[PDB]
């Protein structure tokens, strides 16, 4: 009984989709520079955000 | 080893008593008999109205029913907020405390016209 | 189709 | 980075604890050293509604990108440059602090090697 | 994690209430031909949960 | 669950699909392949790393001031 | 004053000479009205109470408790007709006749100026209650419940005699602002404390502490609905009233001899609410919480803090309040079923969907759930102790854990739940019922946006 | 065979590990067949009461109202002081009140003791 | 949910039994007694009530599973376990 | 409609990659009883499911195909500066 | 009652590879390791000594108190699954509509005439069906919780209204 085509739950999952696609686009781009960002990262461990996941 | 054929009979007729009584717990095409209910002039100009049933009809009713929840819902309590904060709130003293609008070297400000100084040339770093 | 559903009176 | 395995794998006295430095004086070392000219006053800097943490020599390069993104609005695209002007003086202060982390670090082995080298010969 | 995680939820309840109010992983699969929306939504949101660049 | 659902259903065969959730499906889909690495042709930099580290042990004696060993 | 007195005993004489079935109508109809006269008294200066003569005054604290009671009156009535109805008009005429006499005293003692006058009103209220436990009551074990609660108070109410008579032979009148006015600093002497000792006990016994609390479960599960209400809700606070009035030249003894009964109290709200966790009896259970809320006054009053006391009057009267309620969910539950046993009646929301709401409020009411007025009085007296000592937070705060587990712990048992298959006399619940748990739930949270009017006089 | 499953009062041994059953007798066989019989004593007439139409009221069961009374009035009657119970009294008695009061007193004990030789800040504590 | 209906469920469930190679198609009757007729083995009648488990979602207790005997007795406890009256 | 059953014969365990554990058996020395019911997990539409990978990477071919227009309009649009 | 050897295997057959597929999961090792695990049952079918097939059923469980899977597979509507008695709190007793207020009764006017039909029949019925009971009660009490059919023609089973006017699985 595998259905989805109901619109209720159509819009309602699209609506996040949109949001969670960008996301975090807007809200860095957008809220003012208020953290103080560091630069100089090895980039051996600058890649451990991807590398864990991805191993 | 297959219930013996008396509590074979016995889930038989219990069998045949909880179908009737299934059965007989359905509905009724008039079931179930609602009273009069009171209607008021707007709703059945608005059913009469949509009784044409094309698109003209429906994207308008949605507009009205969007219009007065809107109205309402949102137009009426911002009336009364404002009002509340506007005379009441804020004729309290510190109860709206804003920051500072953080100003900028540079920057005028246009109470008093003067703009403040500009900041000091850097020492030219580039990448 | 449709059945009586069952619910304790809510009338009072 | 490797520092940690020679500070506690190997021996911890020739690992600057990033607790205690700077020890040895700032002219020691550096004949003639120069001091951080700071740039926006700290008038400028407090009604700008700087964050203390913030409030660095870099900040100059801060306040300017609000005033980018206050004149940006709605469009949150412009202030590229400024932001990388901003993070590229970062990487300026930055590389400032490992060079003072080996200054003590390589100085504090050489007094160790120094004192040996004073204390062997008798 | 407003975004992302709230989805993961109602695209899992897409599956669980689709599939006769079933919540044993053990009982699904190729489901991503069956609800490609679902699918789609789900792994969408399980990227933005690893933390995928620029999203 | 009275007659007419557009999704009626199947006894041990592959359930039928419309075409408004598939294009609902890989549209997202590919639009999520859209904003990955379109936002990497344009801000490679940050993941990538942008500044380099720079190595602290090439660097000379003389800008950290190191004083020979005689004194 | 007057306008509050005479009306409540000229009610007596309209219930005797009413007609055969109208005493529970015109009954209803003045005791509200007396409660709007009453709210008229609720009003307050600033630092003199409300003095009216040498008879009789009020102040921040007393007005509270005397609209409480007031409001009281017509509830009884309103919880009493269904067990009541199949009894001879006399008797139902007594009935009500115990009622507004126990209630005549409750406003004598809350607005006496004398401390003798005060006491002497102050176990006159017991005969009534004593009537109303042993006739009435629906049980067995009530002669003795009765004999317990009787013996109990006046065991410690005796010496209050001896103490209090003592006073007038050395420090002339006890008239209340003659006491305050001309306070002195008791002496450590070893007189002084069996002075202290005679001064406190009698207030200790009816405002029950671990130890001197045994009377209240066979007091409360025994006595009628009206009764367990009237004791629960105003009963155990003439305890509290004392404290407040008559501390007043308990110091500096106060300071030293305080730490028995702040160990025995904070101690003892930990092992009652857990008693609570475990009680089979959904009377006793309220009236073991109740214990636990009273010794948490305990703690308030006698740590002798002005935060303290006016979290003590927050919490005065919102148990007061809540536990009258609980009552009524208790009774109005226990004719349909004709038993006690929490157990029995599972399942009663299914059953009845707008008794498993009133259930609800009452039990969040009892929660000390913000902003609810129970949430205000745990919530100052806290501060108040945490200011006294840091480490009774431990102490505070685990009562408030423990509260948790046993309040929500009868509503899934009785409300939540499969419903009993055997029963089948649950009817539809009569908007009486209904109509009176509103009267209790609606006026606390109408309090909730003035706590100044109970803060009392330490406000 | 990995190790066995050893129980405890909160964890039992299920009934699929227990030896008696699997080691029947031609004795407690016949122990547990009038287990059936008094269950049916027991679930006749209740059904009987329960399926009565003429019974409109509750189904008192003479277990429930012995639980209540055992667990409520009939244990002093059947209390006896003994050295388990009066030193489990004690324990759980004046125990717990008398520890608690060295705590509060020794921490009061320091508490003043600071305040009075000007040793703690209470610069903005007004509010007591 | 559409209902679920008596004649469903018969043919959804001789849809099982001849599946079972075990009991080829040509002799399946509603009321085929397993083991008197089909000469299915008891051991695997423990076997088949759980794929008419999984065949419509739900638990067969084992007091009664033993007893689910025949497959119109398969189809008569399947359906006031699920009030199927129709 | 009335739920039509579909008439039983196409379920068998042939190429369904059940039929390798039915030889394993026939090796171990037993006939598989069930191997029919499985066979509509792993036939029809149902077979031939997508790899792990293939999943996350589901839409590259269109969002690559977005990818190329995008930089030319851009490329295009830079070039004109 | 006499919970005899061969029922006991069987419970142990049903539930284990119950537990066997919640490991395998996937339905071709399910399949594959059930026959095995068939295999490995039936081939020892042959022992006169029923205390030695007791005693493979000693460490028979004890390797399933083992090997069994900490989270079981249970469908929801049995104990211990998700949807359990999820739908008990709709389902409401039939008596509890005799209360209903008139007007309410009068909206459903057929069905409560139905009701009493039922009513009006439970009440003879009752009768007759108790009449049933002690004069074929065995002696001693019940033996057994099983409850007699209604022999004669025309009466229903004893103690048949619970069972048979009791609440749908699905009442909504
Ligand atoms: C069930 C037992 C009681 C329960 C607990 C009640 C509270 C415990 C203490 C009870 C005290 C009762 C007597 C107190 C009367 C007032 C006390 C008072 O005002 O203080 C006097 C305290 O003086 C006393 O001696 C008061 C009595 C002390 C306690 C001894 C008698 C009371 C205890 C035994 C009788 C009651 C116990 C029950 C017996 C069955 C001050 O007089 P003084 O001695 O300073 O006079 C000046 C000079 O020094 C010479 O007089
Ligand atoms: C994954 C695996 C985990 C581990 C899983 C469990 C695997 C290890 C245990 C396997 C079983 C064990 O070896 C021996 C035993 O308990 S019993 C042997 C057969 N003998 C009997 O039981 C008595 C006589 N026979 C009958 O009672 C019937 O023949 C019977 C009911 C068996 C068949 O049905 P019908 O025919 O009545």
């Amino acid at each position: 009984l595998i259905n989805e085509n109901n619109p209720l739950l159509i819009n309602s999952i699209k609506r996040l989709l949109i949001g969670s696609i960008f996301a975090g686009f807007i809200i860095s781009n957008n809220i003012p520079p208020m953290t103080v960002p560091n630069t100089t990262m090895p980039l051996y461990m600058k890649m451990t955000a991807l590398i864990v996941t991805i191993m | 080893s297959g219930y013996t054929p008396d509590e074979k009979l016995r889930l038989q007729q219990l069998r045949e008593l909880r179908r009737r009584w299934l059965k007989d717990q359905e509905l009724s095409p008039r079931e179930p008999v609602l009273p009069p209910r009171r209607v008021w002039p707007m709703e059945q100009f608005w059913n009469k109205f949509l009784q044409d049933g094309a698109p003209w009809k429906n994207v308008i009713y949605k507009t009205y029913r969007h219009s007065i929840f809107a109205v309402t819902h949102v137009l009426i309590p911002v009336w009364i907020i404002h009002y509340y904060l506007k005379y009441h709130v804020t004729a309290k003293p510190y109860t709206v405390v804003e920051r500072k609008p953080r100003i900028f070297p540079g920057d005028t400000i246009l109470e008093t016209g003067e703009v403040i100084p500009l900041m000091k040339e850097f020492p030219d770093q580039h990448h | 189709k449709r059945l009586f559903i069952i619910k304790p009176s809510g009338f009072y | 980075g490797a520092h940690l395995a020679r500070r506690y794998l190997g021996d911890a006295s020739k690992e600057p604890d990033p607790l205690r430095m700077p020890t040895f004086p700032p002219d020691y070392g550096f004949p003639e050293r120069k001091e951080r000219e700071m740039v926006a006053t700290q008038q400028e800097m407090n009604d700008a509604q700087l964050m203390l943490q913030q409030r660095d020599y870099c900040a100059h390069y801060l306040i300017q990108l609000l005033k980018c993104k206050r004149d940006s609005f709605p469009n949150f695209l412009a202030c590229k440059h400024e932001q990388h002007d901003w993070d590229y003086c970062e990487h300026l202060d930055y590389v400032k602090r490992m060079k003072e982390f080996e200054r003590e670090r390589r100085l504090l082995q050489r007094k160790k090697r120094r004192e040996q080298r004073e204390a062997e010969m008798a | 994690h407003a975004f992302f995680k709230a989805m993961l939820f109602m695209c899992s309840g897409s599956i669980i209430h689709s599939l006769n109010d079933e919540q044993d992983i053990r009982k699904m699969g190729g489901l991503y031909k069956a609800m490609p929306f679902t699918t789609t939504a789900l792994i969408i949101g399980s990227l933005a949960l690893t933390g995928m660049p620029y999203l | 669950a009275g007659g007419g659902v557009h999704i009626e259903p199947r006894y041990r065969q592959f359930p039928q699909l419309t075409r408004s959730q598939l294009i609902q499906a890989e549209f997202f889909s590919a639009t999520m392949w859209f904003w990955i690495l379109w936002r990497f042709w344009h801000d490679s930099d940050a993941v990538l790393g942008h500044f380099p580290y720079p190595d602290p042990s090439q660097w000379t004696d003389e800008e950290l001031g190191i004083l020979p060993d005689d004194e | 004053m007057l306008k509050i007195i005479i009306p409540t005993t000229m009610l007596l004489p309209m219930t005797w000479m009413s007609k055969h079935n109208m005493i529970w109508i015109n009954a209803t109809v003045h005791s509200l009205l007396i409660s709007l006269i009453s709210l008229s008294l609720l009003n307050q200066l600033g630092e003199n109470s409300l003095n009216f003569s040498l008879t009789f005054f009020s102040d921040s604290l007393s007005a509270p408790l005397l609209v409480l009671t007031t409001w009281l009156l017509p509830l009884m009535l309103m919880a009493s007709q269904s067990h009541l109805s199949k009894e001879t008009t006399t008797r139902k005429k007594l009935y009500i006749t115990m009622l507004i006499l126990l209630q005549l005293f409750l406003i004598m003692t809350f607005t006496a100026t004398e401390l003798i006058l005060f006491y002497i009103l102050f176990e006159a209220t017991l005969v009534p209650t004593l009537i109303i436990i042993t006739r009435w009551g629906n049980q067995t074990e009530r002669l003795n419940a009765g004999l317990y609660f009787l013996f109990y108070t006046l065991a410690g109410s005796l010496p209050l005699l001896v103490a209090l008579v003592y006073i007038q032979n050395t420090t002339g009148s006890l008239n209340f602002l003659i006491i305050h006015y001309w306070s002195h600093p008791l002496s450590n002497s070893w007189s002084n404390i069996f002075m202290w000792l005679a001064c406190i006990m009698a207030f200790m016994v009816k405002m029950p502490l671990y130890g001197l609390h045994l009377w209240l479960p066979k007091a409360h599960v025994e006595a009628p609905i009206a009764g367990s209400m009237v004791l629960a809700a105003v009963l155990l606070k003439l305890g509290g009233y004392g404290m407040m009035r008559i501390t007043t030249i308990l110091n500096p003894l106060t300071n030293y001899m305080a730490y028995p009964f702040l160990m025995l109290s904070m101690w003892g709200m930990i092992m009652t609410s857990s008693i609570c966790l475990r009680q089979t009896d959904l009377k006793s259970l309220i009236a073991y919480s109740s214990v636990s809320h009273m010794a948490l006054v305990i703690v308030a009053i006698m740590i002798q803090t002005p935060w303290s006391f006016m979290g003590a009057t927050a919490l005065m009267i919102a148990h007061g309040l809540t536990s009258s309620m609980l009552f009524c969910l208790a009774n109005t539950n226990y004719e349909r079923v004709h038993s006690r046993t929490m157990i029995l009646a599972r399942g009663l929301q299914t059953l009845l969907p707008l008794m498993a709401t009133w259930w609800l409020m009452a039990s969040l009411t009892n929660l000390a759930l913000p902003p609810s007025i129970n949430l205000i009085g745990e919530l100052f007296i806290i501060t108040a102790s945490f200011s006294w000592s840091n480490i009774t937070i431990i102490l505070m705060g685990m009562n408030m854990m423990i509260t948790a587990l046993y309040s929500l712990y009868m509503l899934i048992t009785t409300q939540r739940g499969k419903y009993t298959h055997h029963i089948n006399n649950i009817k539809a619940s009569f908007t009486r019922e209904n109509a009176l748990m509103a009267l209790h739930i609606l006026p606390l949270l109408l309090l909730t946006l003035n706590p100044k009017m109970i803060l009392g006089p330490l406000y | 065979s990995f190790p066995k499953y050893k129980p405890s009062r909160l964890a039992t041994l299920p009934a699929t590990l227990d030896p008696a059953e699997y080691d029947i007798s031609p004795e407690t066989r016949k122990a547990q067949a009038e287990r059936l019989a008094i269950r049916s004593r027991l679930k006749r007439e209740y059904l009987l009461q329960y399926n009565d139409p003429n019974r409109l009221g509750v189904i008192e069961d003479p277990a429930l109202i012995r639980w209540t009374y055992a667990r409520s009035a009939n244990i002093y009657p059947n209390f006896r002081p003994t050295p388990k119970t009066s030193l489990l009294g004690a324990l759980f008695g004046i125990g717990p009140l008398f520890f608690w009061y060295y705590v509060f007193k020794t921490d009061r004990d320091k508490k003043e003791k600071l305040i009075q030789e000007g040793k703690l800040d209470q610069t903005f504590n007004i509010s007591y | 949910a559409p209902p679920l209906t008596l004649e469903a469920i018969k043919d959804r469930v001789l849809y099982v039994l001849k599946l079972y190679d075990k009991i080829d198609p040509e002799k399946l009757s509603v009321n085929s007694h397993f083991m008197k007729d089909l000469g299915l083995d008891s051991l695997d009648q423990v076997e088949i009530i759980m794929a008419m488990e999984d065949e419509f979602g739900f638990e067969i207790p084992d007091i009664d599973a033993e007893k689910l005997m025949c497959p119109q007795e398969i189809v008569d406890y399947i359906a006031d376990k699920k009030d199927v009256y129709e | 409609s009335k739920m039509e059953l579909p008439d039983y014969k196409q379920w068998k365990i042939e190429g369904t990659p059940l039929e390798t554990v039915q030889e394993k058996l026939a090796a171990r020395g037993l006939r598989d009883p069930w191997g029919r019911n499985e066979a509509w997990r792993y036939s029809g539409g149902f077979a031939n499911n997508v790899s792990f990978v293939g999943a996350l990477l589901k839409g590259f071919k269109w969002g690559f195909a977005a990818f190329v227009v995008a930089v030319g309009a851009e490329y295009y649009l830079e070039s004109q500066n | 009652a006499y919970l005899t050897h061969q029922q006991k295997v069987l419970r142990l057959y049903k539930r284990a590879l119950r537990h066997l597929e919640s490991w395998c999961v996937h339905r071709d090792k399910y399949r594959y390791f059930a026959c095995l695990m068939r295999a490995r049952f039936d081939e020892h079918k042959n022992e006169k000594d029923m205390v030695k097939a007791t005693q493979l059923l000693r460490q028979a469980e004890e390797e399933f108190w083992y090997g069994q899977h900490p989270q079981p597979y249970i469908f929801p509507e049995s104990p211990g699954g998700t949807s359990y008695e999820r739908y008990e709190c709709y389902k409401v007793p039939e008596w509890c509509l005799d209360d209903w207020h008139p007007s309410e009764k009068a909206m459903y006017p057929d069905y409560f005439a139905k009701r009493e039909q039922w009513k009006r029949l439970r009440r003879e019925s009752w009768e007759r069906e108790v009449k049933q009971l002690q004069e074929e009660t065995p002696p001693g009490g019940p033996r057994t919780e099983a409850l007699p059919p209604a022999r004669k023609e025309g009466d229903l089973p004893p103690l048949w209204w619970h069972i048979v006017t009791r609440p749908r699985e699905r009442p909504m």
